[PDB]
């Protein structure tokens, strides 16, 4: 992708994640289970909806009519009925393909930045704490309980409450 | 003048290749033409930028 | 030191510039055109027959048969009329031309 | 949509000269597709020769064809253009164009839509077919059934219309295809298996047609050569 | 480096609804960058996969096309009678978009024996400096069938050129013609011409010869 | 750029890379050369293509004509006509001058783009195994023979065999 | 945002900061204040020029008229004429408004990734002689006088001259 | 392409008032490029102002101007204005416009276009000029040739047109341009070299023309004092 996450280090994606569209598995003693990220998802819901509503909301419903049939003295103005009948034919259906495909790909790529910032707020958060095991997983160098897990995910993380209890593991290889 | 060419793609100034989907030489066409624009220089990126040793 | 592995783009000798939204004339390795902006200065034929031509004498004279619309090509297939715009002889006798366009598209 | 890939004609070269060969294609005009040009002598396997980006703009050859091979391509059009050079007879082959796309949009590396495919035939000149009885003897004779047949040799270019008895002689007639022997020249053998109670019945002619040297020849195959 | 495109086996008889399996291995691991194509004869061939996973739009589900690395597979699950033709693999990874020698696949029959026959030269061909002994294999299956040309006892050897014909639609046989062509001064040096055939119907090499004078 | 790889760290491009778009230089025991990178090269070929099909495949050739002249009772309908040629001409003008100068800038940033994620996939395969010495640049604190370095652009590096080798180098400094 | 920078690890943005849009806050001994980036302004405002630039500059004057009223006669014409104006300016209307909300958000964007890129010039050039604390600073592990600061917004940083300095104080914790 | 920046014409103004140039742009209409003001003092070097960035809005100034400048632009027309206030004697210079653009597109730092200048004078009010002539004694003949010239003193504004003998003296004349004195007034001489065997057979008179006055004097350069 644009920014490497989605098809990129994190190869696929999760089924067993319905709440959400990006979110965290976590793997510890008390158990592991999926739990997307709150603030990613409904952030990315409202902005694909004002994306949507950007396209359609001016595109509104025209009232339409077969109109006078052309008389054969009436064969100029017909033809010019025809050419711009036809033109703006054309030229709507190029912008119509043409938007929604460059926009498909903008809206790919928004996912894979959603996705990639998450990464990088968590790598932040751990630094050394954890070690980068790569597809997008962390393997923690000290003991994490669900309290602990959850720290990570609501942003509220320590990372001096745990930093001695990692470096000994640090030190250790 | 009316020399003895061929061509598909007909204008008054002269006539022009249908390779390319756009042209500039003459909004009057007769035949299988490109689109018109008033535009000078269309040319579509493709490769990076160019940047030789510095 | 030691071994090193380095990761870089390709570069090559074109000449060809892009304009984009930020930058103007914009360097790059290869491009595409897609502007026509030469045209070969003669008038050829279309779809192989070739046009037909008049000269200083238009349409209306060469249909009436003008005295000087004498000696001009007489064809039986052409793609197009070629009419110069210095083109005077023609309907030398005064008067008005009932549905000349019509005639004129008719006679293409 | 349902887009084909028309080549020009079947075209016979003198060896060491140059043949130009089109490859147009049909329904969205304004293409940018990669396209690429194969080869494959008769009876021979497929061999990749060269390709052209309209992307990058430039052509990329086999070493083999380094030199000799002109890929060029009209513009955006979709019409490809193959020039090759200094043309021998072990280049008689039949000659692909293939546009590199899938259904997940452009594919480099993918030959999606073939072209109808061109013939390429080169030798000297136009020779004339010479056709040779092949005897009905004894020794021809197996299981009740014989063998005969006519010996079509040294002709260019393909190919050759032979049939037996004007048309009359259909079943059991096995006519084999051409070999090109190292003269540069073509043979083939038509042959059939006629039952041993009809040497003496029916009189056997071949009807041998090579309408490049507009030649046409009728041979009885007379039975053993007595 | 380049890549070499080997297939495995050259050539298969199978019947209406038996699997195939046509294997393609490689000079070096290629990853998924290889395609496969199916050409009938007359005709130009045709994709039928590409990636070594993904079905070409159009093409029936039974295929199914398998392998990454360095070895691959293509995989017919009930063989149709519209599926007998020859299969090829090629590559994407390196600019020579090399091609694999080839699968023809035949259709299955009982093993029958061929009828070989001789021709000596024509007199009128006699004359012209030229000579040419045609040997004839007519309604034999399998393909698989060796052609010597035994001159006074002694095979020769880059001479002779080998011409068969596809599968007939009845008897669905194939037919084979080797012609031995030589000079007509090296024609009368010789007197026995011979034509050893061996082939998995005839239980023992069945061989047919002439003399000059006859 | 849009993501600072190219006309960033890395500052210019090499000349000699004429097989590929993004590729490798390797400095070994062994020699020294250039590699294009075949994945990244191949799928921007492709997208690139695409990019370019979505702009001109619709763009198809017209029929055109000269078409009646227009008489002097038909002065309204030729302006008419003079409206809808010159509404259409400024139009398209624009829109393809637009989208040109709009899709340029995209296609280069989509170049700095692959860039960047080629040298993120190196600089997470050899982790502590290299150094970051700037340029896209990686000196090796280990021994990386010919199969060592085609076993980072493949991407079957593995970290573990020159742990050892290059924990002794970092820990020398 | 796209890039994570402007309303992500940096939260806010500078109210002191009036002499560029991208810049830096230093505190040493010597004293503290705001410095912009001159490399990354200048670049930015010529592009947003240029951006703008690149939609006003081809939507030039046009000479407008009332024109010729219709007669009772001249119905068809006149309803051709409805036509065609409302088909340019429902046209118009619909590719301006939605022009503007696509550029604006690429805009956005683009000042995302610039702020993005100035942080990763200053973290590579800095590598292991500062700590990384979280919201776009960098505690200095070193002495770093307004030689030092100069030298890192120059772009002209040299790592081998507090490396040891650093190291003690790394070890140190 | 080929934009000229045309400014707004000369303009003569009182001491301590606030004078408005403009600088509007041909071509292309609705540009957003960046512009800046120049001015240079008559035989000094070039002086930055200030400037207007229409992205943002905003213009800012050099430190000497900080106060008196106020350079605004009519919407994004790309016609931008100039006002100073508070108008001195030193002010007087003549004032140039600049687009900030080249060949790469918008450039900040650069004035690609410049405009055709506005030349500012200020004093008090319009003063008639004086012509003094320069006598032509034996002390002023040197060489075989001798030396003469009217002075033209205290005069505003700029220009003034002297010829010499109805303007059929032309060659060797030198008219050396004005100087703005610390009154505020402009001060110039002209002169010729004329030969000594001239000086007691045509009579030298200088024709000085002050169109803003509206000032006209013919003065005879009297050979010696007498
Ligand atoms: C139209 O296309 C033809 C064919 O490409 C052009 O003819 C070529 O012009 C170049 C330039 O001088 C020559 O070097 C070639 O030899 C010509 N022939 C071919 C087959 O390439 C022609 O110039 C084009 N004209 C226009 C107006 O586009
Ligand atoms: C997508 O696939 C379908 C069938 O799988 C095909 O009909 C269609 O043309 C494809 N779309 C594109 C854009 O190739
Ligand atoms: C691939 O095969 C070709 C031909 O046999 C050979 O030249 C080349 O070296 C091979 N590639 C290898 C061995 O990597
Ligand atoms: C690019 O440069 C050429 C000459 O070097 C100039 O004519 C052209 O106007 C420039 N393009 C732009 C967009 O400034
Ligand atoms: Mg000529
Ligand atoms: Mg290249």
């Amino acid at each position: 992708g644009l920014f490497g996450a989605i098809a990129g280090f994190i190869e696929g994606g999760w089924t067993g994640m319905v709440d959400g569209w990006y979110g965290y598995h976590h793997q510890n003693e008390q158990g592991s289970g999926y739990a997307a990220d709150l603030k990613s998802t409904q952030n990315a819901i409202d902005g694909i909806t004002n994306k949507v509503n950007s396209v359609i909301e001016k595109m509104n419903t025209q009232f339409t009519a077969v109109g006078k049939e052309f008389n054969h003295l009436e064969k100029r103005i017909e033809n010019l009925n025809k050419k711009v009948d036809d033109g703006f034919l054309d030229i709507w259906t190029y912008n119509a393909e043409l938007l929604v495909l460059l926009e498909n790909e903008r809206t790919l790529d928004y996912h894979d930045s959603n996705v990639k910032n998450l990464y990088e707020k968590v790598r932040s958060q751990l630094k050394n704490n954890a070690k980068e095991i790569g597809n997008g997983c962390f393997e923690f160098y000290h003991k994490c309980d669900n309290t602990c897990m959850e720290s990570v995910k609501n942003g509220t993380y320590d990372y001096p409450k745990y930093s001695e209890e990692a470096k000994l593991n640090r030190e250790e290889i | 003048p009316v020399h003895d060419c061929n061509t598909t793609c007909q204008t008054p100034k002269g006539a022009i290749n249908t390779s390319l989907p756009f042209q500039n030489i003459h909004p009057i066409t007769i035949g299988k033409c490109p689109k018109y624009v008033k535009s000078t220089k269309l040319r579509l990126a493709t490769g990076l930028r160019n940047i030789p040793s510095i | 030191p030691g071994d090193t592995l380095c990761i870089g783009y390709h570069a090559n000798n074109s000449t060809d510039t892009v304009d984009t939204v930020l930058e103007k004339n914009v360097t790059v390795t290869h491009s595409v055109n897609l502007l026509e902006d030469k045209h070969n200065g003669k008038l050829c034929k279309l779809r192989g027959v070739a046009p037909l031509h008049l000269g200083k004498c238009n349409i209306a004279g060469w249909i009436l048969g003008n005295p000087e619309c004498e000696s001009l090509s007489t064809a039986s297939s052409w793609s197009y009329i070629v009419e110069t715009p210095s083109s005077d002889n023609g309907t030398c006798y005064p008067g008005d031309f009932i549905d000349y366009e019509e005639l004129r598209e008719q006679l293409s | 949509s349902q887009v084909q890939l028309v080549q020009s004609g079947t075209e016979v070269k003198k060896p060491g000269s140059s043949v130009k060969v089109s490859c147009k294609a049909s329904g969205v005009t304004f293409s940018s597709y990669a396209m690429s040009w194969v080869r494959q002598a008769p009876g021979q396997g497929l061999e990749w020769m060269g390709g052209f980006i309209p992307i990058l703009g430039t052509a990329n050859y086999a070493q083999k064809f380094q030199g000799r091979l002109t890929i060029t391509a009209d513009g955006l059009t979709g019409t490809v253009y193959m020039e090759l050079s200094r043309l021998r007879s072990e280049d008689t082959a039949v000659y692909y164009c293939a546009r590199e796309v899938t259904w997940k949009g452009a594919s480099i590396g993918v030959l999606g839509i073939w072209g109808q495919g061109t013939m390429v035939s080169v030798s000297a000149s136009t020779k004339g077919p010479s056709v040779f009885p092949l005897a009905p003897s004894s020794k021809s004779t197996s299981g009740g059934t014989a063998a005969l047949g006519c010996l079509v040799k040294d002709y260019f270019p393909e190919p050759v219309t032979v049939s037996w008895n004007s048309g009359a002689l259909t079943s059991g007639v096995h006519t084999f295809p051409a070999v090109l022997q190292s003269s540069g020249l073509y043979s083939l053998s038509s042959v059939v298996t006629v039952p041993s109670s009809s040497l003496g019945t029916q009189t056997y002619i071949c009807n041998v047609n090579h309408k490049p040297s507009n030649t046409k020849v009728d041979k009885k195959v007379e039975p053993k050569s007595c | 480096d380049d890549i070499q495109m080997t297939q495995s086996p050259s050539s298969l008889s199978a019947s209406v609804g038996d699997r195939v399996i046509i294997t393609c291995r490689a000079n070096q691991s290629i990853g998924g960058y290889l395609n496969w194509y199916q050409q009938k004869p007359g005709k130009a061939p045709n994709l039928l996969i590409f990636t070594a996973s993904t079905l070409q739009s159009g093409v029936p589900s039974r295929f199914s096309g398998g392998g990454s690395g360095t070895d691959f597979t293509l995989t017919i699950s009930s063989l149709q009678p519209e599926d007998f033709a020859t299969y090829y693999c090629q590559q994407n990874y390196n600019t020579p978009r090399t091609f694999g020698q080839g699968t023809k696949v035949d259709i299955k029959r009982t093993v029958a024996a061929p009828s070989v026959f001789i021709f000596p030269p024509s007199d009128e061909q006699l004359k012209s400096g030229t000579a040419s002994v045609v040997c004839l294999l007519n309604n034999f299956y399998p393909r698989e069938a060796k052609v010597q040309w035994k001159v006074d006892n002694a095979l020769q050897s880059g001479n002779s050129q080998e011409s068969v014909t596809e599968q007939d639609s009845k008897d669905s046989t194939y037919s084979l013609s080797s012609t031995l062509t030589l000079s007509k001064a090296d024609y009368e040096k010789h007197k026995v011409y011979a034509c050893e055939v061996t082939h998995q119907g005839l239980s023992s090499p069945v061989t047919k010869s002439f003399n000059r004078g006859e």
